[PDB]
C-alpha cells in the first residue's frame, strides 16, 4: 500500500507520473531552474509522463538541459502548466520536465 | 509566463 507512487495533477487529479518513472539528468532528478521572467522553479525530471498535452515546436531558446529543445507541457485535463517536454537530446533523446509544486503525489 |  505505498503512499508516494504516482503524481497526479494537484489542479485536476490527472494522472501524469511515477515515482519509479524519475530520471536523474546530470546526476540529480531535481534541478532549480529560473525562466527569463525570473520566475523560479524547483523542477524533477522524468523519463515517462502521460495525461499533457505538449504545445507549440520544439525551442532551444534558454534550454536549461544542454542538447535539448522544449515544448510546453500542459495538464490535457484542465490546462494547467505542468512543465516542459525535451526533445532532440542523447542519454536521453527525450524526458519530461515537471513542475514538483504542480503534481500531488499518493498512492495508486 | 509560460517559457523554459
Ligand atoms: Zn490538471
Amino acid at each position: 500500500a505505498p503512499g508516494a507512487s504516482i503524481f497526479r495533477c494537484r489542479q485536476c487529479g490527472q494522472t501524469i507520473s511515477r515515482r519509479d518513472w524519475l530520471l536523474p539528468m546530470g546526476g540529480d532528478h531535481e534541478h532549480v531552474v529560473f525562466n527569463p521572467a525570473g520566475m523560479i522553479f524547483r523542477v524533477w525530471c522524468f523519463s515517462l509522463a502521460q495525461g499533457l498535452r505538449l504545445i507549440g515546436a520544439p525551442s532551444g531558446e534558454f534550454s536549461w538541459f544542454k542538447g535539448y529543445d522544449w515544448t510546453i507541457a500542459l495538464c490535457g485535463q484542465c490546462g494547467s502548466h505542468l512543465g516542459w517536454h525535451y526533445e532532440g537530446g542523447s542519454q536521453p533523446q527525450t524526458f519530461f520536465g515537471l513542475i514538483k509544486d504542480r503534481l500531488a503525489e499518493g498512492p495508486a | 509566463q509560460m517559457q523554459n
